[PDB]
């Protein structure tokens, strides 16, 4: 999936 | 409800709620703290963001589970659609609450380029979450709001922050996600990510051990997205 | 989660909620199903149990976290006590809901032994959860209500179930926990756990290859508790 | 913190 800032 | 409680006490209880993994409670305490009208410190900004990030995060994960089960229709009863709608409405209500707080109290012309970028990035993120579930003319209207917010945060970051600033990196990270997943522009997404990574990479030798830890953490997320997108 | 929804559609949505890890929704769906007046199958009983086990489980974990901070600081500001009281009230409201459904719909004079034990054990557990947070004469009444539920479930299980039956095992386990942590009778708890384990071990060869895992998992918990308690 | 059937 696409990682954002939520993903540490 | 929270109006009778001191601002400091609300912050203490938000930290307690976080220890107890009570993120819905944590969001309500921080919402009350914001509604006191006083600016948030860096510590308090992150408490707010952590609280609602966990709340909306669980809803997004649930919406995705249900939406794929719903999409697998002939590769049927209405139960999957109905429950997915329920979750969707609930997700939207949280995002609206965050956007309402940003417009009403947090987003300001005053303040350092750190708070200003933080909140504008947050506004883009939560319009993006809304965009993930919208459909029609309301959707384009939503995407424009995310784009506009990300761009204004982008403009501030590239003018007042070095390329390795973690907040600048996280904004660029999320903006590139916006391009790839919402706007359907993989070329722009890949370009922004690569540009952000390389420009930060070149300045890593000017950092201390602590800054070096913060920057590389986000840069690895840019690396992960790049290797996946290309 | 309401009375305008067919019973079969509520079961469907309970399973969806479980997939999405939306256990508050799941419990609400199963509550609505119970309130239809019909009996729950074995699979449906477990959906009910899992749903509320997760809801109350998160509240108990939060209550324990806050209660330790309150006692550690007991050896200051009222924020910890105030918030611990709020979690406590929320936990009690869930336990009351469960006990209400049991008394109102599920505990029947005569069903099959599997189900009669299941619901009476559940009654004991959720009275035990109330006892964990009660204090005065109200606690004495709760404990006695837990004991009677556990004891009646025990009497049925020893008369109608073999010693390796996972539901009989699970009952004896939770009952031994009741003795240790609620009734403050560590000798009864150790004795009950050891006796339950030995009589299961003596019969273990009489189990099929499938049901072997269900019984041994509980037997390992009995053994784990014995290490803790001795 | 004893183990119950919730912990299987």
């Amino acid at each position: 999936h696409s990682l954002s800032t939520s993903d540490i | 409800a929270m109006g009778s409680m001191e601002r400091a006490s609300l912050i203490q209880k938000a930290k307690l709620a976080e220890q107890a993994e009570r993120y819905e409670d944590m969001a309500a305490f921080m919402k009350g703290a914001v509604e006191k009208g006083e600016e948030l410190s860096c510590e308090e900004r992150n408490l707010l963001s952590v609280a609602y990030k966990n709340v909306v995060g669980g809803q997004r994960a649930a919406w995705r589970v249900l939406s794929s089960i719903e999409q697998k229709s002939n590769e049927k009863g209405p139960e999957v659609r109905e429950y997915r709608e329920k979750v969707e409405t609930e997700l939207q209500g949280v995002c609206d609450t965050v956007l309402g707080l940003l417009d009403s109290h947090l987003i300001k012309e005053a303040g350092d380029a750190e708070s200003r970028v933080f909140y504008l990035k947050m506004k883009g993120d939560y319009y993006r979450y809304l965009a993930e579930v919208a459909t029609g003319d309301d959707k384009k209207r939503i995407i424009d709001s995310a784009r506009s917010a990300y761009q204004e945060a982008m403009d501030i970051s590239k003018k007042e922050m070095p390329p390795t600033n973690p907040i600048r990196l996280g904004l660029a990270l999320n903006f590139s996600v916006f391009h790839y997943e919402i706007a359907n522009s993989p070329e722009e997404a890949i370009s922004l990510a690569k540009t952000t990574f390389d420009e930060a990479m070149a300045d890593l030798h000017t950092l201390s051990e602590d800054s070096y830890k913060d920057s590389t953490l986000i840069m690895q997320l840019l690396r992960d997205n790049l290797t996946l997108w290309t």
